[PDB]
RNA sequence: GGUUGCGGCCAUAUCUACCAGAAAGCACCGUUUCCCGUCCGAUCAACUGUAGUUAAGCUGGUAAGAGCCUGACCGAGUAGUGUAGUGGGUGACCAUACGCGAAACUCAGGUGCUGCAAUCU
RNA sequence: GAAGACAUUGUCAGGUGGGGAGUUUGGCUGGGGCGGCACAUCUGUUAAACGAUAACGCAGAUGUCCUAAGGGGGGCUCAUGGAGAACAGAAAUCUCCAGUAGAACAAAAGGGUAAAAGCCCCCUUGAUUUUGAUUUUCAGUGUGAAUACAAACCAUGAAAGUGUGGCCUAUCGAUCCUUUAGUCCCUCGGAAUUUGAGGCUAGAGGUGCCAGAAAAGUUACCACAGGGAUAACUGGCUUGUGGCAGUCAAGCGUUCAUAGCGACAUUGCUUUUUGAUUCUUCGAUGUCGGCUCUUCCUAUCAUACCGAAGCAGAAUUCGGUAA
RNA sequence: GUGAUUUCUGCCCAGUGCUCUGAAUGUCAAAGUGAAGAAAUUCAACCAAGCGCGGGUAAACGGCGGGAGUAACUAUGACU
RNA sequence: GUCGAAUUUGGGUAUAGGGGCGAAAGACUAAUCGAACCAUCUAGUAGCUGGUUCCUGCCGAAGUUUCCCUCAGGAUAGCAGAAGCUCGUAUCAGUUUUAUGAGGUAAAGCGAAUGAUUAGAGGUUCCGGGGUCGAAAUGACCUUGACCUAUUCUCAAACUUUAAAUAUGUAAGAAGUCCUUGUUACUUAAUUGAACGUGGACAUUUGAAUGAAGAGCUUUUAGUGGGCCAUUUUUGGUAAGCAGAACUGGCGAUGCGGGAUGAACCGAACGUAGAGUUAAGGUGCCGGAAUACACGCUCAUCAGACACCACAAAAGGUGUUAG
């Protein structure tokens, strides 16, 4: 079934998403994009690592599929398996073509083959949060499933606390007050703006000014 | 088979914009037009009757004669290795005055004001538009506002 | 065989060797497709501007 | 390799409205004639049949010439041309027509064709439509068949589909005498669906429809009084010899 | 279609020249005859040594023929016609449309 | 300034929830002989301004309201893009030079204006 | 002798007549054939924000249907959700609140529409007559389709107004011949009357190969003019497929990831396979195999010397220098 | 047409042919006959062979299937 | 092979070209046969192949539009020449500016409609179904999906509120502006307007920039209607020295310097000579020009060495150099 992935590795086609033209479409390799404690909280897992992309080029659906279980199956065996969140932050919607066979080039459209990411560079694929002592299990757990994938990605240490949109100290200034609450598995914030009577529904220990 | 009938390819172009549904206002109707006046040519779609070709769309001519409920513009339309002139019939929906031409009336009327106030002034008149011209010489005070120092900022990731 | 279909190459450089010319207004248009009301009027006031100036001038 | 199939069935008909393609889905699977092929594929007047094989498509149209009328022909491609002999490797293509007649259409047939098979009238029904096509007229019932080869040779089409017919009531049945096999020459008295709670208008005509046909029945048929045509086979005819309606069938 | 029996229009014969009842029927052929110019000419052509000089059309395509119409004023009988589109059908007399009736039967 | 009739631009005018409205005007509101219309004087028609009301409609105000609108030393000269090189890079793509330059996001402010005619403690 | 107004012979008319004659046996096309129609048309997209734009590109439609589903006027609000009402339930009919269209508008798709262009009522033939101008495709020819007026005659409405078919973008056809309506007008040429025929202006009968021949096969017995604009074979470009080599390491190997093996993945080399292509050759480069004979390549079967082993010996297994 | 001798040469006349001491009112040219008309003409009846209908013919061209059953655990398919 | 006959053979005689003869091969019929030979009709026709005869000067193309039993061809428009004619600072321009329109691509968006899509948290059950306690309940106690609330991960050639750059229409005045009061069957309640005028007022700062080997006009006729390459945008295909488009530049029709060599790359476009100067590319020797100067980096038991271009990757190295 497969063909080599170096033919449909760089972005040459435009989108070609299923939809009601192309409607007949096979399923995708990867299935669970969430994996580890994911009924965490956010106080729980503070320190973020990235693995970001350097190139534009196409993942396969497969090629996610491998990766994300190397991934999965060292840092369970060494640190425990409710020691982390992994998040696979790129889904497959472009589907590739291939012309799979009256003559060779008299009427020629290829059938549909499988599924892909598109990805840029600077973008990011894969996201594990994690303590602040177990960080060199998800630095270590990163570099095998960079060899399942084509090209260069490089691995980051963020500065942001977990998946939020905020800073190490930004986090702590906000929380140390009632400025934050928790939602589940992400988290909600005050806004100045909006009604007065509800805003105090929510956010209870913030206005009071003690502690 | 192809495919070239009257409205192809005018998906986008007679639609409604957004918020702007339904009836139209009355000022369009009440809008005089005279023969020698120069008229935009913008297609409503909600109006079917009197419509300009999508050709038409954007292009900007004379008028030549009046009727009941529209007016015959005068086009030039560009074929081949040379221009032809066209003659369209459209209703007043699909049609509105050129602000170009009525930016320039103004200007006339204040030539005439400038001339007349030359003479009983005392000559030297000076009438033409002049572009932006190169810009004269001055001296900018450091007083309360002394030059701060930037220099180029090191790489950092943030991501 | 097959030949080809169709291009506009060259056509723009063959088409500016001689102007791409405009039509040339006159002072009177030709009353060709104006308003036939409008027009069997409009005859009959430039009958009687001439006879004016005819019997003023004669 | 591209060329993978290695032996073509294009089968098709030329009628919008396929009675005869429907049956003979339907007369496939009975007999069971496909397993041998790789894959099915469509096309607008009929479908697409695919063989590993060559003498896989053989039968099947063997078992084609058995059940409906065809004409066929093969034509074929080369690929290889292998200097190493038993291997020059060729491909088949096999494309059948069946007949547009289907089943319960109305038809002229053409003057000389009419007086050889059984001296019958040009103005006739289907009756059967097997390996080969059947005719019966409606008003002095008789029969007379048709086979691909006569056919083909000087082809003709049907005045009237199945998307023609029209609801009528009947009334009463008056029978005349003969029956070789069918009760047949019914004097049917019958009104029009649209005719019958507004207007006053009945039509009164001889039909096959005599063993079947009971009163206050609702029966399907042509309505020729209103029916502009354009066929010159009709246009030679005698604009008063023929019946002002037609009923195909019961229900 | 379904056109109806009489029909109010423009007569254009002298005395009338306004609108008035037309009885209305459908239009036929005329006979083929012979002595027509093309017809003498034809068998002419036709005789002696050489078999078929003309064409012979074959080769048909059209399924249904315009509906032409005459009309015929009643005051003065003076006809006119007047064509409609291609149809598979065409009567003229009552059948009109209901309120909104189900199917039967 | 308030209200009425006819408007222009068509949310700064809409939406949700509570509050106030002197004067006159709107309004609800009373009656079924007549013209008229309904399964029904509910709507529509006629008659009375009489028996009564601001309870609704209508006009204004409030809300760290939703929407909508204008801006900004907000984001961002970022994304994109026209032109140039015997520039880099195995490629994918990327820097530089001469120019043009968004949108989301963020913050601040606003919440109908106005024409003609009539009429009002 | 027989036979006899019958045969026979002559002219015309019907039947039979590959025994014989003459002719024909579409086009596009990743060679030709089969199929398809990209041959006349319409919507979205390809199409790179004026217009124009190709491929046997992609997703679909057309040869109809309609005296109302056409024209004018009046009344009214839809899809769906919620809350109620004997038989009555997820679905019957009745009531109220919400409801920017999430419905409907003959059919493909795309636009358009809310005191309507939707649903229900009243009245109607403007789907009429006379001919010119203009837009689209375009040679600024025809055909089809459409736009605005004019001169009559009408429809509807209290009225302003609206209406020359279907809310808009598709739904169709020359010369010759036949035939109908009109003028009931012109001509039949030595002069008349009546039949008949021929004209002038406007429609219909049809060409879907849709700017429009009247048309079956076969050649392995073949022929001519040409064609590398075009196939069957070497060579060239490419490398999907075939062949060969890596990386990573979940597992196998009693015990032990890597002695020897190795899934999910991913990076290459090769032209000893086969496709794709049609650049060279059709005024010819002799098209399979075997026999014979020389040389080159290494990705090493054996032979030389070595290194590993789950190598005690023997026998093997994996690798290095080497053609 | 088949192709010495030996021994055999099954079933099929619906199709295409060939045929007929068969049926008769279904189709049917020219000339001739009748009516309408001033006449040219038009319309009707009448009507040869052939065609169609019915019978014969395979050492004439040719063809010789398909679906179901029940008997011996099965099978074969004598049988329906 | 056959050799006493269906044997072999001389002379005479008969059969003649759509005809003869044939123990049948399309055999033979005077070296000629799937239709002999000779002369004439005949210089038969060819959209097809080959050829087409002196010199210089000036100008100088096309492979594209529509229609054709059209696709190896024509007609038609285009590009080219020639002859001129009417006038003479002309009005124009493959250009910018100022003012003003038109557009739905790139980007962005989905806690905005449409469609796709990962995760939890809060709820809602008379209502898709199971279990736990049951005589049943429009019951509770557990549960997995459906919708509801505020969140969250990611997308769209045939989705979208927003929305560029580049390309694109018009205007920038004498054929103009203002005043005065004439014509009319059109138009208005109305000499009110409408259109075209009489008479008067306003000139070279007359109404942005730059340019202008003139501007406008007519007739007639050739060749051409196989194209190909390059950057950027691009659809088909795994890809191709592959197939099909978009804007510009080229080759074809074109030499000269450079890339060793080459239709298209870089430079630059040609009358005959002299002198000077440079382009792109170079300056160890071949070879005209510094074995110049300066700071560094590499040692290869396959070093490396100048765009288009004549290939190399993933993965590794206490090799050495900086961080
Ligand atoms: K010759
Ligand atoms: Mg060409
Ligand atoms: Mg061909
Ligand atoms: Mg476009
Ligand atoms: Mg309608
Ligand atoms: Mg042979
Ligand atoms: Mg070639
Ligand atoms: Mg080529
Ligand atoms: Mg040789
Ligand atoms: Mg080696
Ligand atoms: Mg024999
Ligand atoms: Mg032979
Ligand atoms: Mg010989
Ligand atoms: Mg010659
Ligand atoms: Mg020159
Ligand atoms: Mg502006
Ligand atoms: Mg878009
Ligand atoms: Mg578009
Ligand atoms: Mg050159
Ligand atoms: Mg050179
Ligand atoms: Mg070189
Ligand atoms: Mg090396």
């Amino acid at each position: 079934a497969r063909r080599p992935a170096r033919c449909y590795r760089y972005q040459k086609n435009k989108p070609y998403p299923k939809s009601r033209y192309n409607r007949a479409v096979p399923d995708s390799k990867i299935r669970i994009y969430d994996l580890g404690k994911k009924k965490a909280t956010v106080d729980e897992f503070p320190l973020c690592v990235h693995l970001v992309s350097n190139e534009l080029e196409q993942l396969s659906s497969e090629a996610l599929e491998a990766a994300r279980i190397c991934a999965n199956k060292y840092m369970t065996t060494v640190s425990g398996r409710d020691a982390f969140h992994l998040r696979v932050r790129v889904h497959p919607f472009h589907v590739l073509r291939i012309n799979k066979m009256q003559q060779g080039m008299r009427g020629a459209w290829g059938k549909p083959h499988g599924l892909a990411a598109r990805v840029d560079i600077g973008q990011i694929i894969f996201s594990v949060r994690t303590k602040d002592s177990n960080k060199d299990v998800v630095v270590e757990g990163l570099r095998r499933a960079r060899y399942k994938f084509p090209g260069q990605q490089k691995i980051i240490l963020s500065k942001k606390w977990g998946f939020t949109n905020l800073d190490r100290p930004e986090y702590l200034k906000k929380r140390e007050a009632g400025e934050v609450k928790d939602d589940g598995a992400f988290v909600k914030f005050l806004s100045k703006k909006g009604s007065l009577e509800n805003n105090i529904r929510e956010f209870p220990e913030y206005f009071a000014a003690q502690a | 088979g192809k495919s070239h009938g009257y409205r192809s390819r005018t998906r986008y172009m007679f639609q409604r914009d957004f918020r702007k549904h339904g009836a139209v206002h009355l000022s369009t109707y009440l809008k005089v037009y005279k023969v020698g006046d120069i008229v935009d040519i913008k297609a409503n779609g909600s109006i079917q009757k009197g419509m300009p070709h999508k050709f038409y769309q954007g292009k900007t001519g004379v008028v030549y004669n009046v009727t009941k409920s529209s007016v015959g513009v005068i086009i030039n339309k560009m074929v081949g290795n040379r221009y032809l002139e066209k003659r369209l019939n459209l209703r007043v929906e699909h049609i509105k005055h050129s602000k170009c031409r009525q930016e320039f009336l103004e200007r006339v009327k204040a030539n005439a004001a400038k001339r007349a106030e030359a003479k009983a002034q005392g000559v030297a008149v000076q009438l033409k538009r002049q572009p932006a011209q190169p810009r004269e010489s001055r001296i900018v005070s450091t007083e309360g506002n002394v030059p701060q120092t930037l220099a180029p900022v090191p790489y950092e990731t943030f991501i | 065989a097959k030949s080809k279909n169709h291009t506009a190459h060259n056509q723009t450089r063959k088409a500016h060797r001689n102007g791409i010319k405009k039509p040339k207004t006159y002072k009177y248009p030709s009353l060709k497709g104006v308003d036939p009301k409008f027009r069997r009027n409009h005859k009959h006031a430039l009958h009687g501007t001439a006879k004016a100036l005819a019997a003023a001038k004669k | 390799t591209t060329n993978t199939w290695r032996a073509t069935v294009q089968i098709r008909q030329k009628v919008p409205h396929k009675r005869t393609f429907l049956f003979l889905e339907q007369l496939i699977l009975k007999h069971n004639a496909h397993v041998d092929t790789i894959s099915i594929s469509e096309a607008k007047d009929g479908l697409d049949f695919f063989y590993a094989q060559k003498n896989h498509a053989v039968k099947m149209i063997d078992f084609l010439n058995a059940v409906v009328p065809i004409k066929h022909k093969k034509s074929e491609e080369l690929i290889s041309q292998d200097t190493h002999t038993g291997a020059s490797t060729y491909k088949f293509s096999y494309s059948v027509e069946i007949v547009p007649i289907c089943k319960d259409d109305l038809v002229v047939l053409p003057k000389k064709l009419a007086k050889s098979m059984g001296n019958i009238s040009q103005f006739v029904l289907c009756s059967k439509i097997s390996n080969t096509v059947q005719f019966m007229d409606p008003t002095t019932l008789q029969t007379a068949d048709l086979s691909p080869s006569v056919y083909w040779r000087a082809p003709f089409n049907a005045l009237a589909d199945v998307t023609q017919l029209v609801e009528f009531i009947v009334l009463d049945v008056d029978s005349t005498g003969i029956s070789r096999g069918n009760r047949v020459l019914a004097d049917i008295t019958v009104a029009r669906t649209s005719d019958l709670g507004v207007n006053d208008q009945v039509y009164y005509v001889r039909s096959h429809l005599g063993g079947i046909c009971h009163a206050g029945d609702s029966v399907m048929g042509y309505f020729i009084a209103n029916s502009n045509y354009n066929s010159d086979l009709f246009d030679g005819l005698n604009i008063d010899y023929v019946p002002d309606v037609v009923l195909v069938k019961k229900l | 279609v379904n056109v109806p029996k009489t029909r109010k229009t423009y007569c254009k014969g002298k005395t009338c020249r306004k609108h008035t009842q037309h009885k209305v029927t459908q239009y036929k052929a005329g006979k083929a005859s012979l002595f027509a110019q093309g017809k003498r000419r034809y068998d002419r052509k036709q005789s002696g040594f050489g078999g078929q000089t003309k064409p012979v059309f074959h080769k048909k395509a059209k399924t249904t023929k315009k509906v032409v119409l005459r009309l015929e004023c009643v005051k003065c009988k003076t006809r006119a016609q007047l064509t409609l589109k291609r149809c598979k059908h065409f009567e003229l007399g009552g059948e009109k449309k209901q309120k909104g009736q189900a199917l039967q039967f």
